[PDB]
């Protein structure tokens, strides 16, 4: 129920990196607000919250959310 | 409204002089009354910081690249340690 | 024989010619950074920089009307002299000799007294700037959280 | 007031060393001895004094006290700030540094004296302005390195190296024993091997792991006496330096990320603690640049 | 050894600890020059600061070409004379000597690639450290292929 | 004295005013010193207007445009950063 | 005797000497600068009784110091004769009120005479509205108080100074001789076994060119001077010879360029340092002068002559050569050593009045100029004493004194306290003084001679450290400047009632003793050891009847506000220093109560500052109300005295002014008939005395922090009024006159609500942050309305006039209650500045009490900000269930070394719950019988002086003596502490908690004023970065440290949102505020400000600075 | 942004930077308070 509740370590462990992690969840962050800005454009390229949302949630607390579960990936270009 | 907005978005309390790395640290804001800034005792010898009379400024981080790095990077509870020599540094000794 | 030669590499290695060496125009300051600012009660606040180029002008126009007509050339030496210290008051007020002053108070800021020292604009607007979204508050003790 | 105590022995001690004391002066009106030698036996001997009634003081306190209670739990307070508050002060400095013969014979809990009082200013006021000069320029020196020590960046996560700095892992041994370095924390922790150790076939520690205390503990149990160890000045990188000849992070406590800004990190490290240094030289004695 | 022993003997005298490697962090940047002599074959100017680098890439230079390398001492200098001989002059402008490094630079039209965290600083772009690496910034992110299939 | 006085005008104040009006205050400003060390006090306006001849608002006016400009540079006291011209928005 | 109200005092020894008139460093001197009836009074007095003083005023002296001049010709002269005052046209309360200067005209009769003609015109001619000083020693100028401190500069005269040079491994001796006004000159000695002068230090130059330029010939230097070797040395080695030669060869070298002329060099040597006007060494100079030299009665007032020049030169040689002792050259025989500037017998002070006096001499130079101008170009017969003469540049010099000055200090009024000591304060920085860069460690720190002169506690602890130094107690001052105190003679080794008052030349001569020592029956010395000083700060002691002064009382040494410290000899030093500097930060609170336990100079420190309202003349009250007090004095006059009701002061804080005297009460001369701020029945009250216990609580007072009942919100204790004025001013601007009107547009009808029919907020009407204060609306703007704006236009309508809301609002955050309104109109007979048409000012009077990050301190430098307000069921309370008022950190007081609050702690207690001793028969109760500290009845308030407090068996014995409250038992141990509940879990806590009463001040660092936020605001000008302050709405400063700090985190993107996005880019500060607006994701950042403008002012420096991209330029 | 260069600036630089000569000392008008034309402040 706060900034902690992701634990930190597991989100370490599922990326070996720390710099690595904030800019992952960034990325994710701002897919998830501009999904949420699309006002029913319906943009393929940007995908929701994966996880269960509250009526209102920073969308930074939903990505981290996303990165500890493991259900999501990225690799670099 | 507030006190619904400021949950899950940290600021960063920076006192004046920030000799060192752990002079800037982000918290979880929380609505007090009054019109002093609530700070923890376990963190005020990582800031140098008195009770005598010392003003603190808070600055907000904005994005979501910003808060990021606050809440992974700066988080206050990720900063047990001093980076001159690896010493523990948030276990302050006056009354604790 | 050391020093001089690395300087004269400095002006055979690079393609730049020395004719910057000693200038022909004055460039200017655009004007929204020498600002002439109305001031309540009817009061003005004006940069520096306006007072040395309006010296800068005035002994130019000047040295031009000396060069119209015929004038001797103690005159003529005499004020391009002037033109020359006008032009070097406005780049360094105050590496030759005494500063030009003004109102009789302090010496007269120049162009490079703003990228010089801990007034200047690399110390004092470029690494260190105030901020928005920002506060300062004093602090108190809250064992609770 | 009562849990701070004078000690009794203080006043007979102070008695007795003020009939000393004036022996030695009416010694000196007749002119047997100058006026210097005179000034720094009584020094020397005042000096004796004060170490003498803090002795007094540290045995006459009991555990249970409040004052004792928060000096040695390490809470806040030191032992000098208990000698003259309970005990007498002390020598105390003069103007352009140097001591008054006469010491401050009265406590803070006694309270001093006019005279005392003055001569006590002389100090003080020296220390205000002295660490305000002080911490003015430890900020210009933590400008000047973090600026000459930017640009230095962990940019590789390992070097080809094997190459690295012998440091010194035990040492002042005695007959039959082997002691551990006394600064081994802030000379060979938080780095790593730059190739492995054996002394008996068998390897003990890996190469490229941090060291902490179980490690040293089997290296010098073992009987090493030096340690090849990664550092960062011998560090060949075509970028920067690497994050194994810089070691693990202190502030996090694991290896440092690629990216991490270690030079900025040690010029505030360095530059820290120069207000918190606190020293000038006590007394010149006399004679200039010894 | 002896510029770290004696600062860490001036910093335990009071009961400060500091890591060693802070001190060589600096005293690398210490002795990061050389004062090169005999330098006739190189086809520079001799008894001047040149970096190792550039005098190490100068040698094979220098034994490619076949001719015999100069010769050069390192050259201990202080932090302040090692901040304002650097490559990049925004940072040499920020620092102490603000008017003499511009002037300078004019003359040598020095342009300095923008590596390094002042002279990244003063233009707004991201420092080159931590989270702004082109490492950390050239990755993709997007869901995997079982998270779409549950929702 | 014509052509000293001419550049005078003409060049020693930052925002130039015409000969004329440079004329016009000056002797505004010398008849207000002369009636100042005549009655012992500072003159009302209105009694300047009558000497002068001229409207009231003409002379209150002319003090108007009888300013100088004060520097941006101005250092407020005991800091020296903090400026003049960073206190105004 | 019924001056001061009942105060036990715990002193051991009798005062022989009250302490002087605390104010008589301002009016003294500005009395002496106007030579009013009560300088010559004073100046008659000191003759008649003996004393040494000047006869003549501050200003006949200066209009005498110009002499009448001659032109060219030598033809006419004008003297100054007389000069008079008037009365001001304009009372105090008049210019206080209506933003004017407190001044009277000066007027002097000057006299115009014609030597040729024969004709004389005398004539009296106005000289300007000279500012007056108050009784309370203030200037009021521009409706403003301020005060002219005193300042600290060294004292004209030579100075010897010896040096060691590692170069040479010899000992370097120096010499200087500073005047008053002209040029300086030096002799250095041996620099390379050769002796020089400097003259102004311009080119090199030896000492006997110097001697030969004189009048003196090489036969008498080799005859006189030539029983030293290094000057031996320079004669025989010096080439040229002749006075003639070295006078071109100094002329050549002091002013290259030119040749060498016989009547030029004379008229330059002559100028230079024998000039009346351009060397005005002063009467102190010159004094200094001889009494150092020697030089036995010389001219009272004159330049140097070539015999001071000489003596100087054989002090030097004489002091380089070894001896210590000599004949004076004409003079007597005296010691030859070196001095040290640093020695508070060469440091003068230059008060009010000399300060004054230098800038109207300055103005009257600039007019002596202006007239000689004047008369180079005027005919004779057509010149009149009206017309040469021009009074502009005094009147100029005197305005521009008094403002925008280092010296002229806008007063602090926080509490009497604060007005005392900077009336008091001696500032050594100013123009023609030592600035902050200019100092170094030897000038700042305590010099032995302070003793008395000045105070070694109490100083300002920012960047200058003892720069500022509050005088002594018993401080007097000489007319030359330099600081006295008073000592007992001492004949035949027994104390006398003399006083000799004595500076610190004549204190290092003689042996002085201490006021501590004791004494017997009779007046001589009860111990042969006493505890004495001497020269140089020597501490010893010395037997029998040898001491010859002996100290005045042991408050000598410390200043008026450090004396309010009680047991200031068990406090540190450093916190002795922080805590008098910080009582004067102390608001004044609703009601005052003076100190349950502190010092008795009290009375005198509220008494002596002005603002408690004192009789003039004995007599009987006759009326008594809130706003005025009308007495009938005893010869039959009427008089009525005004009190100031919740006026502001400088500092924001209400002045407001208590009545403690009754209906018809008999009144002496000098009784205190009404209060002042922070004061009660004139004694002097900074704060409230508060039940406290030392024990952590739960953290809430962590790193001396404070927790306190809310006994102290709810019962008004710790509140105070603060009343702030803010105004604003309709203009006539060129587009139209700004109109002060009730019609605001584009507003609400509830938003006008409370406004008068012109516009004007009404008095007693509450007020909030963003209301409506006085409607003031602009004439119009450049008007470009946009289609949609013009269509909504269409649809509501809009006024004709199209003017602009610029009303004055509250700013953020306050609440107030109006109190007054003042308004001034061009169309009345108000006079108002140059272009503007009316004028309103608004003060709003607000009642804070005590909260969170409000700081709280005591007197012994303890200090903290509060951390919780607990209800008063939460405090922990005593066996009778009275609560305690705050709680303590004990941990703080054994680090600080500040014990001595616990001792006030104490015996706050004791006075609290009085104490019965009679009959004990012990040696403590035997002096508090003596003293007459014996029966004490509960709740009155008790005295220690500052180094004769109470002892510690007095004190420990007394709390096994206090008075039982109820029940027959007495609640505090014998140990100082008392058995102490708990107010959350009710069981008792294990360990005695040490209880007590500490008056506890009220700092006006309050967290109204400290609390500022920002989001978006004003935006700075020549660079688009937000500007700074708390009223401006500016935002905080992110340095350089801070950017390091995120660099070593690493944390990019944070770093440039806070460089770029969050200030300094004119564009990316609006796209994402419409980002955050409508919740997108925030733009990316673009390029700084000031980088541009970097670039722009690099370009415009002949430098061609261009970005380039990857593939080309931009 | 790859780099950033700094040189001596020549005549033609200089010219090539400006919009136009400043021909007189002028700044503001003192009446209409606009400023003045062909000189300092030139709109
Ligand atoms: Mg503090
Ligand atoms: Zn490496």
């Amino acid at each position: 129920e706060g900034i902690i509740n992701p634990p930190i370590d597991e989100l370490l462990e599922a990326t070996d990196s720390k710099y690595s992690l904030v800019i992952y969840a960034a990325k994710r962050a701002r897919q998830i607000n501009a999904y949420y800005s699309q006002l029913g454009e319906g943009l393929l390229e940007y995908v929701g919250p994966l996880v269960d949302t509250h009526v209102h949630e920073k969308p930074l607390s939903i990505a981290l959310r996303e990165i500890n579960a493991g259900l999501l990936t990225s690799e670099a270009i | 409204v507030l006190e619904e907005v400021i949950a899950e978005h940290p600021v960063l309390l920076n006192r004046a002089p920030t000799l060192h790395r752990l002079g800037i640290q982000a918290f979880e804001p929380q609505l007090v009354e009054g019109k002093a800034i609530q700070i923890h005792p376990l963190v005020c010898t990582a800031f140098n910081a008195d009770f005598d009379g010392d003003q603190m400024a808070v600055h907000l981080p904005l994005s979501a690249e910003a808060q990021a790095e606050a809440r992974i990077l700066m988080l206050s509870s990720n900063n047990i340690l001093k980076p001159a020599d690896g010493r523990p540094v948030t276990m302050p000794t006056q009354d604790m | 024989a050391l020093k001089r030669l690395k300087v004269v590499s400095a002006f055979l290695q690079t393609s730049n010619s020395p004719k910057g060496m000693v200038l022909d125009c004055v460039p200017v300051i655009p004007p929204d950074l020498r600002p002439m600012v109305q001031l309540d009660g009817g009061r003005f606040a004006t940069s520096d920089l306006n007072d040395l180029y309006r010296r800068v002008i005035n002994r130019n126009n000047r040295l031009k009307r000396l060069l119209d007509l015929g004038a001797p050339e103690i005159i003529v030496n005499n004020e391009k002299r002037m033109l020359q210290e006008a032009v070097d008051a406005l780049f360094d007020n105050g590496r030759r000799g005494r500063p030009v002053t003004g109102p009789g108070n302090r010496p007269l800021k120049s162009l490079s007294d703003m990228l010089k020292g801990k007034q200047g604009r690399f110390r004092q607007n470029l690494l260190g700037k105030r901020v928005d979204y920002s506060a300062r508050s004093v602090i108190v003790v809250g064992p609770q959280l | 007031i009562s849990d701070i105590v004078v000690p009794d022995a203080k006043k007979e001690i102070v008695k007795g060393y003020e009939g000393q004391d004036e022996k030695v002066q009416k010694q000196y009106e007749r002119g047997l001895i100058t006026k210097e030698e005179r000034t720094q036996e009584l020094i020397a001997i005042w000096t004796k004094a004060t170490n003498e009634v803090a002795e007094a003081m540290n045995d006459n306190f009991p555990k249970t006290n409040p004052v004792s209670m928060m000096v040695n739990s390490g809470a806040r307070g030191n032992m000098m700030q208990m000698r003259q508050i309970a005990g007498m002060r002390g020598l105390v400095s003069n103007a352009k540094n140097e001591t008054i013969p006469r010491p401050i014979k009265a406590s803070f809990r006694e309270g001093l004296s006019v005279l005392e009082y003055f001569i006590s200013t002389h100090g003080a006021r020296k220390g205000l302005a002295d660490t305000a000069l002080r911490t003015a320029d430890s900020g210009y020196l933590t400008r000047r390195l973090v600026d000459v020590s930017q640009d230095v960046i962990i940019r590789e996560e390992d070097c080809g190296t094997e190459r690295g700095l012998k440091l010194p892992i035990a040492t002042r041994d005695a007959d039959g024993t082997l002691r551990k370095a006394e600064d081994v924390e802030t000379s060979v922790y938080a780095r790593m091997l730059a190739e492995d150790v054996v002394i008996d076939g068998k390897v003990i520690a890996p190469a490229n792991v941090d060291l902490g205390d179980v490690l040293i503990d089997a290296l010098v149990a073992h009987g090493v006496e030096e340690v090849k160890t990664r550092s960062i000045l011998t560090c060949e990188s075509q970028v920067g330096t690497c994050a194994m000849c810089y070691g693990r992070s202190l502030a996090t406590g694991k290896l440092v990320d690629i990216g991490e800004a270690v030079g900025i990190i040690a010029a505030q490290s360095i530059g820290e603690p120069g207000t918190q240094l606190t020293m000038r030289t006590f007394h010149t004695g006399g004679v200039a640049g010894d | 050894v002896h510029l770290v022993g004696e600062v860490q003997k001036v910093y335990n005298s009071q009961g400060v600890s500091i890591h060693d490697k802070h001190i060589e962090i600096i005293i690398r940047q210490m002795l990061r020059r050389v004062t090169i002599i005999e330098s006739g074959d190189a086809e520079l100017l001799p008894g001047e600061l040149v970096e190792r680098t550039k005098f190490e890439t100068e040698n094979r230079r220098v034994v490619q070409e076949g001719g015999h390398p100069a010769s050069g001492r390192p050259q201990l200098m202080g932090i302040t004379k090692a901040s304002l001989a650097t490559e990049s002059w925004l940072s040499a402008a920020s620092f102490q000597e603000t008017t003499r490094v511009l002037t300078d630079a004019a003359i040598n039209a020095k342009s300095d690639s923008l590596i390094g965290l002042k002279e990244n600083v003063i233009i707004g772009k991201l420092i080159p450290a931590g989270t702004g690496l082109s490492r950390y910034r050239n990755i993709r992110v997007e869901p995997t292929e079982e998270a779409k299939a549950a929702m | 004295r014509q052509a000293i006085t001419r550049a005078m005008a003409d060049q020693a104040r930052t925002i130039r005013i015409p000969v004329h009006m440079v004329e016009v205050i000056n002797k505004l400003a010398r008849v207000q010193r002369q009636m100042l060390q005549d009655l012992g006090r500072e003159p009302t306006p209105e009694e300047l207007a009558k000497e002068l001849d001229m409207t009231p608002e003409k002379v209150i006016e002319v003090q108007k445009y009888g300013r100088e400009p004060i520097s941006l540079h101005t250092p407020l006291g005991e800091d020296g950063d903090s400026e003049f011209g960073d206190l105004i928005e | 005797a019924s001056t001061a109200p009942l105060r036990i005092s715990f002193a051991k020894i009798k005062e022989p000497l009250e302490v002087p008139n605390l104010l008589a460093l301002q009016t003294e001197s500005f009395d002496w600068l106007l030579g009013n009836d009560a300088w010559k009074a004073r100046v008659e007095s000191a003759l008649e009784s003996g004393q040494d003083v000047p006869t003549k005023s501050g200003l006949e002296e200066i209009f005498e110091e110009i002499s009448p001049i001659e032109d060219f010709s030598g033809s006419m002269s004008l003297t100054f004769r007389d000069h008079r005052f008037e009365p001001p046209k304009n009372s105090i309360d008049e210019c206080k009120d209506r933003d004017f200067t407190y001044a009277a005209p000066l007027f002097v009769t000057a006299e115009f005479t014609n030597n040729e003609t024969g004709e004389i015109k005398s004539q009296t001619v106005f000289m300007g509205d000279f500012p007056l000083m108050t009784n309370k020693g203030t200037f009021v100028i521009n409706g403003t108080e301020r005060v002219v401190v005193s300042q600290l500069v060294r004292s004209p005269g030579v100075y010897f100074d010896s040096s060691i040079d590692k170069t040479s491994d010899k000992d370097i001796f120096s010499a200087k001789i500073i005047p008053s006004r002209g040029a300086w000159l030096e002799m250095e000695i041996d620099k390379r076994d050769m002796v020089g002068v400097r003259i102004d230090r311009k080119r090199k130059q030896s000492v006997t060119v110097l001697l030969k330029a004189l009048g003196w010939t090489t036969e008498q230097i080799l005859e006189e001077f030539g029983e030293y070797e290094s000057m031996r040395a320079t004669l025989e080695k010096d080439h040229t010879q002749g006075q003639d030669d070295a006078l071109l060869d100094i002329y050549r070298k002091l002013r290259p360029g030119e040749p060498p002329t016989r009547e030029a060099a004379q008229t330059l040597l002559e100028n230079l340092y024998f000039n009346p006007k351009r060397y005005d060494l002063a009467k102190v100079g010159r004094y200094k002068v001889n009494k150092k030299l020697g030089a036995d009665e010389p001219l009272d007032a004159g330049v140097l002559t070539t015999d001071d020049v000489i003596a100087t030169i054989k002090y030097l040689v004489k002091l380089h050569a070894g001896e210590t002792e000599t004949v004076g050259e004409s003079g007597r025989e005296i010691v030859v050593e070196t001095d040290d500037i640093d020695h508070f017998g060469n440091r003068r002070i230059r008060n009010v009045g000399e300060l004054i006096q230098n800038q109207v001499r300055t103005g009257l130079a600039r007019m002596e100029r202006v007239v000689r101008e004047r008369m180079t170009t005027q005919d004779v017969e057509a010149i009149t004493p009206q017309t040469l003469i021009n009074i502009r540049p005094v009147v100029a010099s005197i305005k521009e004194f008094f403002g925008t000055s280092q010296l002229s200090q806008f007063m602090d009024q926080n509490n009497p306290l604060s007005g005392l000591t900077h009336k008091r304060r001696l500032n050594a920085l100013g123009p023609g003084g030592l600035s902050r860069e200019r100092a170094g460690f030897e000038v700042r720190d305590v010099h032995p001679s302070h003793y008395g002169r000045m105070c070694p506690i109490e100083t300002p602890e920012g960047p200058n450290i003892g720069l500022i130094g509050s005088l002594a107690s018993y401080g007097r001052i000489n007319p030359f400047g330099f600081i006295e105190t008073p000592y007992r003679k001492v004949v035949e080794g027994q104390v006398t009632d003399d006083v000799d008052y004595l500076t610190a030349d004549e204190e290092d001569r003689f042996v002085i003793a201490q006021a501590n020592a004791a004494l017997g029956d009779d007046m001589r010395f009860a111990e042969a050891r006493v505890l004495v000083r001497r020269r140089g700060g020597e501490v010893d002691y010395v037997p029998g009847d040898d001491v010859d002064y002996m100290d005045v009382s042991p408050r000598q040494m410390v200043s008026v506000a450090t004396a309010m410290i009680p047991f200031l000899e068990h406090d540190d030093a450093n916190r002795a220093l922080m805590g008098a500097n910080m009582m004067r930060q102390a608001v004044p609170l609703i009601k005052s109560e003076s100190p349950l336990v502190g010092t008795g100079m009290e009375y005198r420190s509220a008494a002596d500052a002005g603002d408690v309202v004192k009789a003039e003349k004995a007599g009987v009250v006759q009326e008594v109300s809130a706003d005025y007090i009308t007495t009938t004095n005893d010869d039959g006059t009427y008089i009525t005295y005004r009190l100031a009701k919740f006026s502001r002061s400088n500092q924001g804080t209400s002045v407001n002014q208590k009545v403690i005297v009754a209906e018809g009460d008999r009144i002496i001369e000098g009784q205190v008939l009404a209060d002042g701020p922070a004061t009660e029945n004139g004694e002097m009250a900074l704060g409230k005395n508060l039940l406290v216990a030392f024990m952590p609580w739960e953290g809430h007072n962590y790193e001396d922090a404070i927790i306190l009942s809310q006994r102290l919100v709810q019962d008004d204790v710790l509140s105070s009024i603060h009343i702030e004025e803010h105004e604003v001013d309709a203009r006539d601007t060129k587009l139209g006159p700004e109109e002060i009107t009730r019609d605001i547009p584009n507003v609400s009808e509830e938003v006008l609500a409370d406004l008068d029919e012109r516009g004007i907020i009404r008095i007693g009407a509450e007020v909030v942050a963003g209301d409506i204060l006085v409607g003031k609306v602009t004439p119009k703007g450049e008007t470009e309305l946009t289609p949609e704006e013009r269509l909504l236009r269409a649809i509501f309508g809009e006024k004709a006039r199209e003017v602009r809301d610029t009303s004055l609002k509250v700013p953020h955050g306050e609440i107030g209650k109006v109190i007054g309104v003042r308004v001034f109109d061009r169309e009345e007979g108000d006079e108002l500045p140059p272009g503007v048409n009316q004028l309103v000012r608004v003060y709003v009077a607000q009642k804070r009490k005590i909260t969170d990050g409000d700081k709280l301190a005591g007197r012994h430098g303890n200090k903290g900000v509060i951390s919780k307000i607990n209800p008063i069921e939460d405090m922990p309370f005593l066996e009778d269930g009275t609560p305690v008022d705050i709680i303590l950190n004990p941990l703080a007081v054994p680090s600080r070394m500040n014990p001595g609050q616990v001792l006030e702690i104490h015996l706050g207690w004791l006075a609290s719950r009085g104490w019965d001793v009679s009959g004990l028969a012990e040696e403590w109760a035997q002096r508090l019988q003596v003293i007459g500290a014996d029966k004490v009845e509960p709740g009155t308030n008790v005295a220690t002086p500052v180094f004769d407090g109470a002892r510690e068996d007095e004190l420990a014995g007394l709390l096994q003596h206090t008075i039982p409250n109820r029940d027959g038992e007495r609640m505090v141990l014998p140990s100082g502490k008392a058995r102490l509940f708990d107010g959350r879990s009710g069981e008792p806590f294990p360990e005695p908690i040490s209880v007590g009463y500490m008056y506890i001040l009220k700092l006006h660092h309050l967290v109204d004023d400290k609390l500022h936020a920002r989001s978006t605001g004003p935006y700075s000008m020549i660079t688009q970065q937000p500007l700074g302050g708390k009223a401006q709405f500016g935002g905080q400063r992110f340095g350089e440290m801070e950017v390091w700090a995120l660099e070593a985190y690493g944390a990019a993107y944070a770093l440039q949102e806070l460089l770029t996005i969050k200030s300094d880019d004119v564009t990316g500060r609006v796209k994402v505020y419409e980002a955050i607006v409508k919740g997108e994701n925030i733009p990316e950042p673009g390029i700084p400000e000031s980088f541009k403008v970097l670039i722009k002012e690099m370009q415009s420096l002949c430098l061609n600075v261009e970005v380039l991209s990857s593939d080309g330029m931009s | 942004f790859d780099e950033l260069r700094i040189g001596l600036a020549t005549a033609d630089d200089i010219r090539q930077w400006s919009h136009g000569e400043v021909k007189k000392p002028e700044t503001i008008n003192y009446r209409t308070l606009k400023p003045e034309k062909d000189g300092l402040f030139c709109e």
